[PDB]
């Protein structure tokens, strides 16, 4: 799940 | 299932799927996983996403404390369900670092057990869970900001939440909303 | 089983209740009743409780207790085989120096016995209700022996067996009846 | 068990009705017979419901409240071992005055149980119903101890457990029967 | 089965069976019984017919109590067998008038149980069982004329004896011959 | 099931006896009441006991066994249907001459069945029971029907059925009762 | 159930007896019973067995069966809505000239069914027990009949099925009772 | 269950109550009753009153035949339900004397059996059940007036028809009504 | 589960051993050997048992507990989540100065648990056992905690929880490991 | 579970095989094999049993200890935890000088257990069986005790706990293995 | 379990193959398999069959012994810990001079054991292939032996228990393999 | 154990058949053939056969099978072949049909069950008869029985010796020990 | 069920 | 079931 | 059954 | 439970 | 049973 | 149980 | 199986 | 856990 | 077990 | 286990 | 229920 | 299943 996580 | 094992890949990249009930063999195999993230770099963040129903409390301070005694920040990310013990380590990610994806369901309730025996055997279970009980109470006010009194009151029943509710609440920071 | 009357309905007409199993409500309602139509047939002359029973429910026990109590006639209890638990709470309950056992029978104390299942409140309610019940027997053991609230404490921490003689020396009972 | 007549039918000549058990509807069933027999034979005696139960079936236990307010005898209610739930509801309906407990009865109080499984829909009709029945008791109630219908709800959340002398400062009873000597 | 029914009609005669395994229904009825036949004639001798695998020791207890107790003489007739409780009941009959069909059985052996939980549990219960068996071991001692030390020995396991043993043995007085 | 006296109680008034189904203790103690009955009565007059039975057990079957030899009236036996194991064994141990059997009854006799279970100790003694057991069944077999010990022992090895022919030439009964 | 006596205690004092169940020992020896009993309150009326049975219990079937053809009385049997396998044999047991079953009534004939369990030598046992069984039941069907043992043999061979005027035409009943 | 016992009453003024499933002590019950009464008194009607999912063919034959075989003539009514060997016994009634209330069903369909084991046997069974089909349609044709053809069609699945219908189909002859 | 080598063989590669179980004889035959190639690999270097255990069998737990003592590295203990009974009893076993607990860890002591049935010499024989098991539990953990065994007898007596400072406090543990 | 292989392997190359469990069948066929492989690759070198069990079946238990008395090695038993029965019978069994205890584990010696359902005649036979069992048993520890076979009934006739060092004292095992 | 390849897999490389549990169809098929295997890498070295069995299906058992009797290889068979019913015929089948029991191995002889149930027809069909079973095998193992017929039918008409040296003397081996 | 075993005789041609016959049996055996076939369509498959038997359908994939691929496919009867089993072991090119001397062969009528209505029994018991009488129909060609010999021999269980089976048609030979 | 059963 | 039996 | 018994 | 009820 | 008990 | 209970 | 089967 | 376990 | 198998 | 074994 | 059923 | 399928 990125930004931001990662 | 599929190859590209997914979760071993995703591990990789410092992802932490907790995507089950909370017994003992998911915070060992969950506990392990930070302690080896933390063995390779101990900066890079880590991410924990949670669709969880709860389980085992005991279990479940077995993977709260290895998150706090780790370096790396770790991250919570709630997809679909953080219910109970779920819902107590959704809230334990790094401070600005909690997420909720925004159709996910947050539950808080106080602790479930059971006794039986002897009266003295009863109040010494009673007594235990309701020492459990504030521990859970004392850690959920510091990280959300929420008084004790009414994480109490609050948790007297199941307490179902929406993403939103759970950042107004504390428990996360961010409903993590769609590009 | 066999008939004379049935042989209890016939021991009856002299007065005689035989409490000669597991303490629940019907049995309870039988011997609460049996007590009623003794005193209402005679509110002088003494009835006689045999007991023969390994206890049970403390409730449907203190239905019985209450019973004796509030009756105008000496209630004599006689334990043969065994009382224990709310059997010998019962058996203590009879009229002083009314109180017997044959030499073999077995005399067992100890403390009331429950459980609890759910939330952690609901799991207090339940401690705090048999702490209670327990103190409300002890109390009330302490009375009928001329004991300590104390030493009863003590002694009915875990399972206590008996002689006669020994519940004779204790104050549960009065006399055992030498042949 | 005994024959003195079964113990209970010779206790049923003296107006005294047993309600020894789970309220379920063949007990309700027996009870209002009994009360009904009861007022036919003599419409002005007292009659005397002797109350251990830990409760059971709200509509039985209506079955069995509204005869007793129905008929014209005064019935009076004595609790024995234990009054809980509807068993206790029962103990609060005798005649005013006329309701008792000996001194090491127990009484609780709580409120309604059930369940309800299916559809959305379905969910909803059972659970609209059992809050009204929670209402309707807890109304009645308020009536028979003086208590507000506010104090009666937070105070039946959970499993409530009174002895003989607290039910009488609730309300439940009016005296506690003590032994004479 | 057959019609008073057949029981009933024997009970009349002063004579009670204990036809089946001893728990406390069975040793309620016994003493209910023996407490009736007592109180309709306190002198005439009762008789009690066993044919019993034994069962609860305090039930069997409360039986033997009310034996002694009692007024009347309890002659004890062994029909089939007469094992733990039950040959104890037998032994306990009144003296002289202890008997045992020919080829009847007698067993004697040492009281059972069973205990779970913590340790202190165990022991509460392992002390229990063991002074119910010294009870028993001396009453049989006192019953037989045999030492402590033999029966303590001879119940150590199942032990069987024929009519004719159980009388060397004091157990019975005599063997009721056709 | 007929009135409804019952069929049975008004058979009795007959001095028949019916031991129609499996020996335990509950039949034992009833056939054994029905026999002390009758002789009661009357101590002189022939009883009847009929017989179909897949037989039961042995220290039951001997209380029977022993009754009958004991009262002074002649009990004649019946065989109707089957008598097998301890019901062939009181088939043979009615009154010499007034043992019978229809012509389309099965005798079968067999050793005695059991069990053990435990330390070897154990197995030991309930093998010397059950031997024991077999050789005075054997020993009052071989009396009543003229038949050495070693031929019933070898003829009971494995079950061994008879016709109500076969029966009386083996000595278990004395005729074949013919229409 | 219903009264007016029972209905069946009515029936059996016009000589009346119902066979109405599966064969087993109980049955047997009720039937018996009441054979017995009219047999003794007139020896010279006849007895009624009415015959509704699916069959069972062999030995049990022969305990009636020699029952019926000791007795001075002539036994008549009337079939109303089946008879099979020993039901059927009993149904052609009744005296000559007065079997009969009703026009809808269904009678089987089929071979005896068993079991056996063990080693070899206990298989061969049970074997020859129960083909000795058949070929009695044959040879008794065959002189009631007046077919052949070979006939019987094969027409028993399995389950056989006969309407009321077919089992008439083979010799098991005499007539069928028209209304 | 209240009080004689209702039944009794009933049959005392020559109702039987056949309001359970159709098994051998059912019918063995009904047939003594429509024996009894015609012993005692051999002309007056008898009235059988059904409820009844069916059950047993056989033990519906027994009740069926013995209806037929006595003097006294058997009305049927149905309250409630007659369903399968159930609505055949009420067709079986006298004629012109078969009835049911207005709200009461009756359902007629095929018997149901079983069979297992060698294709012999499965053959066997077959045989046996189409031939008690046979009998049952051939009766039910003689008795409601329908065709042979028409029965068969009528009951190769389930069906249900309110007394009206039944009426229409020859079962009953009247709707009995208030 | 996850890949990255499983996990806990990659720990295994750092002288970690993962005690998260119940604790039976497959387990403890694992956790031995795990300490035995440890010891093999270098007989020198400190290894880390990670205990998040209910316990269980106190024979099993015992095997672990000797092998600890008798090889040549220091064995570190580590409570995550709970130490119960045989679990905290291990954890008490860890090297001295090097046990430890995270800071919601529960560590519970109680005495043992068993059954007996049989003959009274039997269960005298049980009893006698799990007595001298007891006392040779408590007399260990009076040398571990420095508590006397008088102390531990009482504190055993009943389930006993306690925090890990109350655990460091006791002496069960060193330090109660800080984040 | 963990690989290094699998642990036991591991240690199975080092001349270890661990018994750690009931001894049924499967447990003895494995255990077997285990004896054989190591005599083959080394027929000198020693073999270290590693033992804790509650016992099982006795043939099962014969297997194993009769593997052990033909091949050359010597097979060194080490009791950790509990040697029950069987268990102990094996412990027992190792060579001489080379039979060991850790300080708490327990060793446990008792008659053999069995059942028998059926005729007078089957239960005769098994009885004799299971007597002659014992008796074999009983032979052979005698002769690795030191202790005569009289003693040995007597002290087997019940559930008899012993500690390691009253092991050692009844010549069960030879040393208690005390650690540095 | 181990690895050492699975160890069995290892000793069958030496052309040793494990029948070490109940005989049936799975294992006869891996026991059948493996000896074919091994005949074809090579037709002249030893096949050793290792047996420790209480025994199972005849049909499966004959299969494993008509592939030894089949195949070139000498097939050499011992004894570990039990040879019972299949198991000791196979026991026997080995080549002989080449057939071994360890000392305390037991070897058990007895009869097949079978059921049936159905028509008399069908149990005596069963009976009958049961019986020709028993001769078929009795038949083998005379020859095998020594032993003639006569005596192998009396001594496995019950379970028939041998020691080494007894089984050896009796023919089913030819040695005892001594340490 | 290794080195797998069965898929190292595959490789030299050899299918198993060392158990019940359902359909993922079936399935293997029919992929194997086929299989086999691919490889080398003259070389001779052998289909070793220790199996009681199973589903007749099953079965029939196999036959079907066998009969359609180019390559000859022996049978060895090893241990059993009872029911299908025995069907199949018939199956295999003629002359290339073996025993092994003490295996075991039975044949018997297929066996099956039917519930629900009359005329559910009807298709069932239809269906059963014409399996069996296809069965009967290859076996008398395989063999050189008559069909009405099969019939009769099949009736009931008939169990033969491979020496039987031989004489009947059922294996060309006996597989000798040399 | 008068009139007319009975 | 007469006449005639009975 | 008489006669004989009784 | 008399007096008073009844 | 009698003589002697009753 | 008399004397004295009755 | 060789000889015939391979 | 380092540090320092390990 | 060798000597001698194998 | 070593020393001694191994 | 009198007055009025009945 | 050659030829024809494939």
């Amino acid at each position: 799940f990125s930004p931001x996580a990662p | 299932i599929p190859t590209v094992d997914i979760y071993s890949r995703l591990l990789k990249d410092r992802i932490i799927m907790l995507g089950s009930q909370i017994d003992d063999n998911v915070a060992n195999s969950i506990v392990s996983q930070l302690l080896f993230l933390q063995a390779q770099d101990s900066e890079k963040d880590i991410y924990l996403y949670i669709n969880s129903p709860g389980g085992s409390v005991t279990a479940g301070f077995a993977i709260y404390d290895t998150i706090q005694h780790i370096k790396p920040d770790v991250q919570t990310i709630c997809i679909g369900m953080a219910a109970s013990m779920g819902s107590f380590l959704l809230a334990a990610g790094a401070k600005g670092k909690r997420f909720a994806l925004p159709n996910a369901e947050v539950m808080i309730h106080q602790p479930l057990g059971g006794a039986q025996g002897q009266a003295t055997e009863i109040e010494i279970a009673a007594n235990h869970i309701l020492k459990t009980r504030e521990k859970l109470n004392r850690i959920l006010s510091e990280r959300t900001g929420q008084s004790i009194e009414k994480i109490q009151k609050d948790t007297d029943r199941d307490n179902f939440l929406t993403a939103e509710e759970a950042k107004e609440y504390g428990l996360i920071d961010e409903v993590m909303v769609p590009e």
